[PDB]
């Protein structure tokens, strides 16, 4: 199916304490695999899967020089943006980027990205043609008016094209043992009592990849995601995936509910009860 | 490889 | 914005004393991106502690996992410790091994 590269990047200020941090992490669908924090003793651009170790020691020298540019850069732009919102000089600020593509079974472009805020809000964001800008309020306006006549969409249309999607491509074909892997959930149920003959069951899909999943309680064929509690899929410290679904039903009519797990590793979905 | 950002 | 960290701590496989496991922290949705994460064994701080897993959803709250390997056994309690701007007492969530 379709695969993604993406980059969450972030610049936090901290006046008095030194240059703002900034870190870089990649990812290859829901597997990390590379990382730059400039807060570490040594700042680098370090693999986190196993699987880069195929590139050579160019890669990761090019790789970390791109990403001290940023955190220069970065710095450049957080006053910049003090400027446009006549912000004091003394306040921590946030700077988040979200930047990459995605790519169909065949390996062509299905999706590009580009998506900066402030703050935690919304600033700026290319638009899905990769040709104009979306300004979230009139300080992003003015970014896009300078990025306008510079031709950054341009220029970012021919990465997202070209670079993003054929790295995104060698990535995929390096790690294939990891990324292309399925590892289906394992299922199981818990039970807890509740006050007034009520109990609560607790549907675990654990070990799973990739990260989607759906898990969802029935009752005679009906499903209840409306009196269903819930928790966003989770990772579980070694590259697998975890989530649990759970209803509270009347005691003693706990066997007519059953959970159901549906994960592209599973060829057929599981069906529980407790 | 992330591309190289642009100045806002 | 400020937005309040969930906390979600858990193992990796079903606990079992005396087999080898994992234990995660998993701090979602908060903002300013500034936080403090201690996972503690007994109430004493686990020095191995991995950070990974960094993002952000879609509204820009941030996520981060913090876990460790760790071996069960029926006496061993497991606590996660968050500072963080949007609080003003430090939070503590206690592993519960029978969620
Ligand atoms: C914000 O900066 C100062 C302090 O609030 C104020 O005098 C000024 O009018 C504000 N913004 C502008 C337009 O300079």
């Amino acid at each position: 199916g379709p695969h993604s590269l993406r980059y969450f990047v972030t610049a936090v200020s901290r006046p008095g304490l030194g240059e703002p941090r900034y870190m870089e992490v990649g990812y290859v669908d829901d597997t990390e695999f590379v990382r730059f924090d400039s807060d570490a003793e040594n700042p680098r651009y370090e693999p986190r899967a196993r699987w880069m170790e195929q590139e050579g020691p160019e890669y990761w020298e090019r790789e970390t020089q791109k990403a001290k540019g940023n955190e220069q850069s970065f710095r450049v732009d957080l006053r910049t943006l003090l400027g446009y919102y006549n912000q004091s000089k003394g306040g921590s600020h946030t700077i988040q980027v979200i930047s990459g593509c995605e790519v169909g079974s065949d390996g062509r472009l299905l999706r590009g990205y580009q998506q900066y805020a402030y703050d935690g809000c919304d600033y700026i964001a290319l638009n899905e043609d990769l040709k104009t800008w979306t300004a979230a309020d009139m300080a992003a306006l003015i970014t896009k008016h300078k990025w306008e006549q510079a031709g950054e969409a341009e220029r970012l249309r021919a990465y997202l094209e070209g670079t993003c999607v054929e790295w995104l491509r060698r990535y995929l074909k390096n790690g294939n043992a990891t990324l292309l892997r399925t590892d289906s959930p394992k299922a199981h149920v818990t039970h807890h009592s509740r006050p007034e003959d009520k109990v609560t069951l607790r549907c675990w899909a654990l070990g799973f990849y990739p990260a989607d999943i759906t898990l969802t309680w029935q009752l005679n064929g009906e499903e209840l995601i409306q009196d269903m509690e819930l928790v966003e899929t989770r990772p579980a410290g070694d590259g697998t995936f975890q989530k649990w679904a759970s209803v509270v039903v009347p005691l003693g009519k706990e066997q007519y509910y059953t959970c159901h797990v549906y994960h592209q590793g599973l060829p057929e979905p599981l069906t529980l009860r407790w | 490889s992330s591309i190289e950002f642009a100045r806002l | 914005i400020q937005k309040t960290p969930q906390i979600q701590v858990y193992s990796r496989h079903p606990p079992e004393n005396g087999k080898p496991n994992i234990l995660n922290c998993y701090v979602t949705q908060f903002h300013p991106p500034h936080i403090e994460i201690q996972m503690l064994k007994n109430g004493k701080k686990i020095p191995k502690v991995e950070m990974s897993d960094m993002s952000f959803s879609k509204d820009w709250s941030f996520y981060i996992l913090a876990h460790t390997e760790f071996t069960p056994t029926e006496t061993d309690t497991y606590a996660c410790r968050v500072k963080h701007d949007s609080m003003a007492e430090p939070k503590t969530v206690y592993w519960d091994r029978d969620m």
